[PDB]
């Protein structure tokens, strides 16, 4: 009864553990991925606001 | 307690990943305290996690690393089910005594009893354990218990 | 130099380095081989609103020494160095596109960028999506990666 209930919950906890541990590698890979995205977009944003890039960009069409 | 100080760095690595996932700021949402611990190899029940500070939903409390220390320590002492208990549990649902439980009965115990799981969680564990029903719609619960206990990479 | 040249072990592809050389030639108004505050002002006025003298002086300051082509290429490669390849960025995005649709739901990508990892601030968000290729509520990351890496969609 209360014992059965506890045992069942412990089994569900094993399941909860399994699922989250399974998801771990994907979360690690994705942190790498989101890091790359965030970093390169920012680099792009900084570049776009760099006067030299603004000058270079406006000049290109004449090449 | 006597954490290997390796289990401390382990916790540091897990903490950093979760911190990153809800905004890298040196704090992890308390709703994720249980999942952090689960990543370290333990299987706390909901009730165990709440008792050490885990919250019921995202956006209530955020915790720093040092808060995770006593919590993780406390959870290690949490009772973990044994194969004997699991077989004794499922046996009660085996009227025939042949080691079978219907896929439906299994989904029922998992989503309606104890600290209930979602139908989506059940879907995922059934899929990950590659659990198959026989022609009659039944499953061998011993196999399922073993698969669940062994882990996602299969010796855990 | 005036046609083909490298100051360094800058790792810029020969094709871009050649572009830069030709831009350099146009930028160097008086065609003497160096880019002075005068050349920068003239070519700018020619092409639209020129930055103010303060800005003109501040960009010339970035070149510690005669601003010849070597120096020009030097400040551009230092600026462009240490970024990921189109392929790496694309795969990064694909990690959140399991079904390989080649797109991401616009709210999902906005949520990833603003609320996870190293949160983008409101201005970064605004600047990022003003340029973003979005249609049907789908952010085209393959086009977007093409754009930011220059092999794409920013202009023209
Ligand atoms: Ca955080
Ligand atoms: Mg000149």
């Amino acid at each position: 009864d209360e014992r059965l209930s506890k045992i069942i919950s412990m089994f569900q906890a094993h399941i909860r553990g399994y699922l989250i541990r399974k998801a771990y590698k994907k979360l690690q890979d994705q942190r790498i991925g989101l890091s790359v995205i965030q970093r390169n977009i920012r680099k792009w944003l900084v570049l776009r606001n760099w006067q030299w890039w603004k000058l270079y960009s406006k000049v290109k069409p004449l090449l | 307690p006597k954490l290997s100080q390796d289990e401390i760095d382990d916790l540091k690595d897990v903490f950093e990943l979760f911190d990153f996932w809800d905004g890298r700021d040196g704090a992890v949402d308390a709703f994720k305290l249980g999942d952090v611990c689960r990543c370290l190899g333990i299987n706390p029940r909901n009730e165990d996690v709440f008792a050490v500070g885990g919250t019921h939903k995202m956006g209530e409390k955020s915790l720093p690393f040092e808060e995770f220390l006593p919590a993780y320590e406390g959870l290690m002492d949490c009772e973990q089910g044994t194969f004997a208990d699991y077989m004794e549990a499922f046996k009660t649902f085996d009227r025939e005594g042949q080691g079978f439980i219907s896929g439906a009965e299994l989904r029922h115990v998992l989503t309606a009893l104890g600290e209930r799981l979602s139908d989506e969680d059940v879907d995922e564990i059934i899929k990950l354990t590659d659990l198959q029903e026989d022609l009659e719609g039944n499953v061998k619960y011993e196999d399922f218990v073993k698969k669940v206990m062994a882990g996602p990479y299969p010796d855990k | 130099a005036d046609k083909a040249a490298s100051g360094v072990l800058t790792k810029l592809p020969q094709k871009q380095i050649q572009e830069m050389k030709e831009a350099f030639s146009m930028i160097d108004v008086d065609r003497d081989g160096f880019v002075s505050k005068e050349d920068i002002k003239a070519i700018s006025e020619q092409l639209g609103r020129a930055p103010d003298d303060k800005e003109l002086t501040a960009m010339l300051k970035e070149a510690p020494g005669p601003l010849n082509f070597t120096m020009f290429l030097s400040i551009f490669s230092d600026k462009l160095s240490g970024t990921d390849s189109e392929e790496t960025i694309r795969n990064a995005f694909a990690m959140f596109d399991e079904q390989e649709t080649k797109k991401l739901n616009i709210e999902y990508i906005k949520d990833l960028l603003e609320n996870m990892g190293d949160n983008f601030n409101k201005d970064e968000m605004r600047m990022t999506f003003k340029e973003a290729p979005v249609e049907g509520g789908k952010f085209d990351y393959v086009k977007f990666t093409a754009m930011i890496k220059g092999s794409g969609e920013e202009e023209a």
